[PDB]
């Protein structure tokens, strides 16, 4: 019987609080599908083996073929679009400085390498090296090439790198790397003074995040799965198209030309319409499974492109959204038919346990914290903020008053200092 | 006596060049891992043919050099003889009244001419159509059949037209062999880079082999 | 004609298919004895239907119009081919089966068909691929006081298999009394001889059968029609026959190393991809004839009638004229520069019109390249603001068609 | 070129002219016109060729509804975003960059529009940067002060 | 055919017989004995559900 996780009983009480006394940066990997091979199939040319003995009975099943030809152009048009409304979101293509003096945080595997012949980042090699008939069938190419979407991916990422917000709301304003994450661990409500005493270890944290990234996708098979099972889809749907030519469908044999070479006319019309019959069925499954397949890319593309949106061009506030953790960051990389995105989360770590009490007494007044907690450690009081532990002494300051100590269900007795 | 057969018994399943492909047929195989029955030349008794025979042999000098193959095998009835004298191999259809153990000694309705060692055959009669093939490889193994790998090359097919249901070895008269049955099997044949078959599953082996 | 319009606005249209067209017809066939069938149809007597007698055709040229063309024979059925088409075909071996029977029970000889014959003396298999011949032998096979010598088997334990065949003598038991080997009450003995007379009616004269078997495999063909080889041709769009095997496609010289016995070669998803030739012996790889697509580029008609073309994934040897990794592109002036996309052509190129009076092919711009002036200590802040009004355009439904599918189908 | 609307009346329309013109094909029949089989070819001699018709006729309009149930899954999921729109940029103030137009949005309206709906969205965008120099945190009396 | 005759302005060169729908059915007719032209118009516009 599989087991659904590791039981907790978390140790809640009415007066109890926990406040994690420290923190980690974790990055962690998003991948997903935006496109898939743009196939098309001549639907005279797989059914009839272009034959004219066969094209005339074709024919009679009327405009049967080209609204299969208007379907597959549709789904084939529409993979354009989906890598469009992803990567095409920068209205600039954005580079950044030859010094890369980002306040210690280690870019150079994430940024493009001239070294390499298309200017992809370390890690978009990783990401294009571990993804891996003839006669009706037909592969149409992308309208971006892999070395214009790089360009995209190195744009869509030296604006966030050199400007953060400001590059998806107008013109790119430049800020200081280490100034931009401290408005963004103020945006998930931990204090920016947090970053700035600390900036060296969260650069560290990061910097070692980004290496284990190489390592998991170096190793291992299944990291990709989501963009290979899209590539084996898509085969696997044609090699059955294919397989199906040599399907018989209850004529003589299922070689077009070795019934045109032993009946006449009117004795081979009643095998060949067996073999019409059975390909254009065979060909009518194909597209409309891919009619549905197509939905899902979409599906995922408008995602994708919302994940780019919302999670690359700002600072996301929706839970799990962009990563599991308070959102800080998101990196784009390119993939074979679609998008990775790193995801720079603040984690936090090292839980201790204070005594709390709702509100404070003082002069028969109650004090509320303006931001955070009140907790004691068991001589004293303080405020906190929630989200990482630095104490302060309590003041008319960092506290708000109103009504009275009658008034509220557990208010505690401790002197508030006037400054 | 017994032995475990393995791997061996695969042969070309028609005249088709094929590669970097892994195929998939229906005919009359060898299974994989069957129990094939294992004879010293210290005798040749009569055999059952069933639906096909893979006969293999080690000698030091050859001393298997024919076969008849027939219902009575005694020429009362049109009755298959091959027979090779190291200058020509040798294959008639007849009637005449030849002895009931015709050892190599040291109506003629179709007539045909053209331990140091493994050697490998095939026999099969499909629409009374009499097909041979086979294989010879340096393998010095005295008890079992060989553990490993080798595609039987056809020889021969014989528009004889006629029934079989026995069938007897000759002998070098004036040293052992192996024989197994064919069955109507499902299999998986894995052609190289270079059309050779090199590897193959027996697809009702067991649930692995169904699953490959 | 592709929009059924007399205009068309700006873009990419995928009007036609192009495929090269073959050149020329290529047949080759082994270079081997007109064929043997006369010591069959004018043997001087035939077999007893219930021991029919067959004869192995092979390594031969076969006339069959000798056969089909004359007026000698009162019936000449086939299946699975057509008579006339005998000419162009080759087969590994041919069974010609032979006997005489009476005129009446010639009906039996096909596939599907029950009754004493092919019940007891002579069945074929019922996907059948071959002719039967029969013609009236009266004059043959008929004697003054009755011919003897031919046969039918009247009884049998149980009906013959396809192509079985039963020489026995022993007595037949049609009911519970046991024969023993001996007639009597219920116990007969299996066949009977026809004894032809001339004085008989057409219905009972005698009338002798060959049936033909056609061996077609894609093994080596050993029987063939007299059509004449040519001369072979490598590297050129032809039409091909091989020992019956037509095709269409480019012949080149390949380095697959076919085994000895190994006649045809096959592809991943088991297409015919080369031959070894019946005389020259050497080994032909084959690829198809080239084909794609035919996308018309225009700008709109309401601003020129001027027009480029893409042959879609063609080569433009195969066909200004431009090659694009999506295919020729045809057309003036494909000039080097870079633009936004006008018309989207594929692989990052587009094309767009001069009014300097011309359709452009270019690598297309991603946008103005901008290096943002970072730096460490510097930080750019806005003085102004402007409030933008951007309007967004949403399907929400469609219209509500219904059909009723009786009146549609069958119109009442 | 505001076309996002007339190309779903397009595809509709030629899904319906596609549909009607699939009744003038033969199927292999000696004709597309029913009464002129059953006119001319006495009950079971027509009932072969009628079957034509009738397996020609179920396959071109099976095919129809096919089409127009994966069109109106895409409907649905452009109605689905149009009413997320119309409850986060109409009935509120949107956080989510780009939703809701680009800049930082202000407001939305909702206008309506034959098989749709329009959205203005009004947006604040900046535009007018100047540099200057900057700093994290002011030492004053060996304190470190940081902005709020 | 079935449907409700009407009188029309569909002014038919003399050659023509009929005038014809997207399914190739009648549209139209001229009448055998008569140079009047008819619009036909079928039964309840299509029939009609319930
Ligand atoms: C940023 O990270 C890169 C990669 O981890 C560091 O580059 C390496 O630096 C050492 C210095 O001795 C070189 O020998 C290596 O060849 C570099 N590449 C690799 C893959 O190890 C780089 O030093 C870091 N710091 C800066 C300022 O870029
Ligand atoms: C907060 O956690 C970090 C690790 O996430 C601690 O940093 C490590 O501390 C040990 C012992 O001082 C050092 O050997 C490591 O080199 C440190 N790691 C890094 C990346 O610098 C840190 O000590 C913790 N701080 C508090 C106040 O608990
Ligand atoms: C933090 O949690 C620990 C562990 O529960 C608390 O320690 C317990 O304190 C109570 C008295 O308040 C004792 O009765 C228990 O015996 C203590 N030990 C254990 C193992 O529970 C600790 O008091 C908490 N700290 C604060 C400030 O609330
Ligand atoms: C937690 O409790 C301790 C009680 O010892 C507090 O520390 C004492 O504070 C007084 C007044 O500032 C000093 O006179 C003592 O010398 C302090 N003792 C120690 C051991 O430092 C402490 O302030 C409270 N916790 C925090 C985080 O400040
Ligand atoms: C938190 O819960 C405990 C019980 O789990 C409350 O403790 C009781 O407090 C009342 C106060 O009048 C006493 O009469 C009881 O004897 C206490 N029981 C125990 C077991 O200690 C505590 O008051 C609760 N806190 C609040 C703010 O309501
Ligand atoms: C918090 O302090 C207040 C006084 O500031 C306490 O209230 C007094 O308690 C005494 C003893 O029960 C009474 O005689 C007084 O009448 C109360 N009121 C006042 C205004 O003095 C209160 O009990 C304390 N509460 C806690 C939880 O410590
Ligand atoms: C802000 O500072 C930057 C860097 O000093 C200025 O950018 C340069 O401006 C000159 C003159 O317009 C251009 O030729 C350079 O190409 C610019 N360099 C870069 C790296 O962009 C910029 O003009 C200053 N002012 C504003 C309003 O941004
Ligand atoms: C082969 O089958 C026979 C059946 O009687 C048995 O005696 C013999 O032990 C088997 N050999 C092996 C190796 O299982
Ligand atoms: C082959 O011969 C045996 C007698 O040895 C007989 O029982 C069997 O029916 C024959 N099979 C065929 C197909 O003729
Ligand atoms: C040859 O065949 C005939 C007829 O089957 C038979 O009588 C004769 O005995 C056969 N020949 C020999 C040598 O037995
Ligand atoms: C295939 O042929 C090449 C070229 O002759 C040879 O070097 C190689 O060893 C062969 N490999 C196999 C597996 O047969
Ligand atoms: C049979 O005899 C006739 C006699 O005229 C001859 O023309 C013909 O070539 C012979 N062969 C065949 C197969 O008819
Ligand atoms: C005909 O057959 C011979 C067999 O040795 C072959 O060598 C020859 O090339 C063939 N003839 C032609 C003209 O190719
Ligand atoms: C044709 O061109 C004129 C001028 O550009 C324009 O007014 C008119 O609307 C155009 N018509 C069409 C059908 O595009
Ligand atoms: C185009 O075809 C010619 C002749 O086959 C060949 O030399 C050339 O390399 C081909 N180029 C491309 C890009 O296909
Ligand atoms: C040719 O066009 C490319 C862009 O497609 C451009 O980078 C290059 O500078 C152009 N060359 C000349 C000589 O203008
Ligand atoms: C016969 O038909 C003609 C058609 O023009 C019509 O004018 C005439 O009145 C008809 N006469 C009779 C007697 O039906």
């Amino acid at each position: 019987t599989m087991s659904l996780g590791a039981e907790n009983s978390v140790a809640y009480s009415n007066n109890s609080i926990a406040i994690p006394i420290n923190f980690t940066i974790s990055v962690t990997t998003e991948i997903l599908p935006v496109s898939m091979t743009k196939t098309s199939v001549d639907c005279t040319m797989y059914i009839c083996g272009d034959s004219t003995e066969c094209s005339n009975l074709l024919l009679q099943y009327g405009s049967f073929c080209t609204q299969l030809n208007r379907a597959l152009t549709g789904i084939a048009v529409e993979q354009d679009k989906n890598t469009q409304e992803v990567f095409a979101q920068v209205k600039q293509i954005y580079k950044t400085p030859p010094i890369k003096d980002f306040g210690g945080f280690n870019f150079s595997q994430i940024l493009p390498d001239p070294s390499k012949p298309s200017k992809r980042s370390f890690i978009e090699d990783l990401l294009f090296n571990k993804v891996t008939k003839f006669n009706g069938l037909t592969v149409l190419p992308p309208l971006l090439t892999d070395e214009m979407i790089a360009q995209y991916t190195s744009a869509l990422l030296a604006g966030t790198i050199t400007s953060g917000w400001t590059f998806g709301a107008g013109a790119a304003l430049q800020i200081p790397f280490a100034m931009q994450m401290a408005y963004r661990f103020n945006g998930i409500g931990v204090t920016q003074n947090v970053l700035y005493e600390n900036q060296k270890l969260i650069a560290n944290q990061f910097n070692s995040a980004i290496g284990k990234i190489q390592d998991s996708l170096s190793s291992t098979a299944s990291a990709l799965g989501k963009l290979q099972d899209v590539v084996n889809q898509n085969a696997q749907a044609l090699n059955t198209l294919v397989k199906q030519l040599s399907s018989n469908f209850g004529a003589i044999s299922s070689v077009l030309n070795d019934i045109l070479a032993r009946l006449d006319k009117v004795e081979a019309e009643v095998q060949i319409d067996r073999l019409i019959t059975g390909r254009l069925q065979s060909l009518q499954t194909y597209v409309t499974q891919q009619l549905i397949r197509a939905a899902e890319i979409r599906a995922s593309a408008n995602l994708a492109a919302t994940k780019m949106s919302e999670c690359v061009l700002g600072q996301s506030k929706r839970v799990d959204f962009c990563g599991k953790g308070y959102h800080l960051m998101s990196f784009p990389q390119s993939a074979p038919h679609g998008v990775v995105f790193l995801h720079v989360t603040y984690v936090p770590a090292q839980e201790k346990n204070f005594t709390t009490a709702p509100a404070i007494c003082h002069d028969g007044k109650a004090h509320f914290p303006r931001e955070g907690v009140f907790v004691s450690n068991g001589t004293h009081w303080f405020v906190t903020q929630r989200n990482f532990y630095e104490p302060q002494i309590i003041t008319t300051h960092n506290t708000f008053v109103s009504g009275n100590c009658d008034v509220v269900i557990g208010i505690v007795n401790n002197t508030v200092y006037d400054p | 006596a017994y032995t475990n057969s393995f791997t061996r018994g695969v042969y070309y399943p028609d005249k088709v060049f094929r590669s970097s492909v892994l195929h998939s047929t229906q005919d009359l195989f060898l299974p994989f891992f069957s129990n094939v029955t294992w004879f010293h030349a210290i005798d040749n008794p009569v055999l059952p043919f069933n639906d096909g025979v893979y006969f293999a042999s080690t000698e030091k000098s050859n001393i298997i050099r024919g076969w008849i193959f027939g219902t009575t095998l005694d020429s009362k009835t049109q009755s298959l003889l091959i027979v090779n004298n190291a200058t020509n191999v040798v294959i008639k259809v007849c009637e005449f009244q030849f002895c009931n153990d015709p050892f190599l000694g040291v109506n003629c309705t179709f007539e045909y001419v053209s331990f140091k060692n493994l050697r490998e055959f095939v026999f099969k009669n499909i629409d009374g159509y009499f097909k041979i093939y086979s294989k010879h490889t340096p393998i010095n193994l005295v008890r079992d059949l060989p553990q490993g790998f080798s595609a039987l090359e056809p020889l021969v097919d014989l528009p004889i037209g006629i029934n079989i249901t026995r069938f007897q070895t000759l002998l070098a008269l004036h040293a052992a062999y192996y024989v197994g049955y064919l069955q109507p099997r499902t299999f998986l044949l894995k052609y190289n880079e270079n059309g050779t078959i090199t590897d193959a599953v027996d697809c009702a082996l067991d649930p692995l082999s169904e699953t490959k | 004609c592709t929009l059924k319009s007399f205009t068309v606005e700006k873009g990419i249209y995928q009007t036609s298919n192009f495929r090269v067209q073959p050149t020329e017809s290529i047949v080759r066939f082994p270079n081997i004895n007109l064929c043997p069938f006369g010591e069959v149809f004018n043997a001087t007597r035939f077999a007893s239907v219930y021991a029919w007698n067959r004869k192995r055709i092979s390594n031969c040229v076969a006339d069959y119009s000798v056969l089909y063309n004359s007026a000698s024979f009162s019936t000449f059925k086939c299946y699975g081919v057509s008579p006339t088409k005998l000419n162009d075909l080759c087969f590994t071996n041919v069974y010609a089966d032979s006997f005489v029977i009476r005129g009446d029970e010639v009906r039996q000889i096909a596939p599907g068909q029950t009754g004493k014959i092919a019940d007891y003396n002579y069945k074929l298999p019922d996907d059948f691929t071959g002719c039967v011949i029969a013609w009236n032998s009266n004059n043959l096979d008929s004697k003054v006081g009755g011919n003897y010598n031919y046969l039918y088997r009247l009884f049998r334990k149980s009906n013959l298999k396809p192509f079985e065949r039963d020489i026995s003598t022993e007595i037949y038991q049609a009911g519970s009394t046991p024969c023993n080997g001996v007639e009597g009450f219920n116990c007969y003995f299996p066949l009977q001889s026809y004894g032809f007379q001339p004085t008989y009616g057409v219905g009972y004269q005698p009338y002798r059968v060959v049936v033909l078997s056609f061996e077609l495999l894609h093994a080596p063909a050993t029987v063939c029609g007299p059509k004449k080889s040519t001369n072979l041709v490598k590297n050129k769009c032809v039409n091909f026959n091989f020992n019956g095997l037509t095709g269409t496609g480019v012949l080149t010289e390949s380095n697959k190393k076919f085994l000895p016995f190994q006649q045809f070669g096959r592809d991943i998803d088991d297409t015919t991809d080369a031959v070894r030739d019946p005389q020259t012996l050497e080994i032909l790889d084959i690829t198809p004839c080239s084909f794609g697509g035919v996308s018309v580029i225009t700008p709109g008609t309401n601003t020129s009638n001027q027009v480029a073309v893409l042959y879609q994934g063609v080569n433009c040897t195969e066909v200004n004229v431009f090659q694009t990794r999506a295919g020729c592109l045809i057309g003036a002036e494909h000039v080097n520069n870079s633009y936004e996309c006008d018309i989207p052509i594929g692989a990052g190129i587009c094309a767009s019109y001069q009014t300097s009076q011309s359709i452009i092919a270019y690598t297309m711009s991603l946008g103005a390249e901008n290096s943002v002036a970072y730096s460490n200590n510097s930080i750019a802040i806005p003085i102004n603001f402007t409030i933008s009004v951007t309007t967004e355009i949403l399907p929400v439904s469609m219209t509500k068609t219904s059909v009723d599918c009786t009146m549609y189908i069958c119109g009442d």
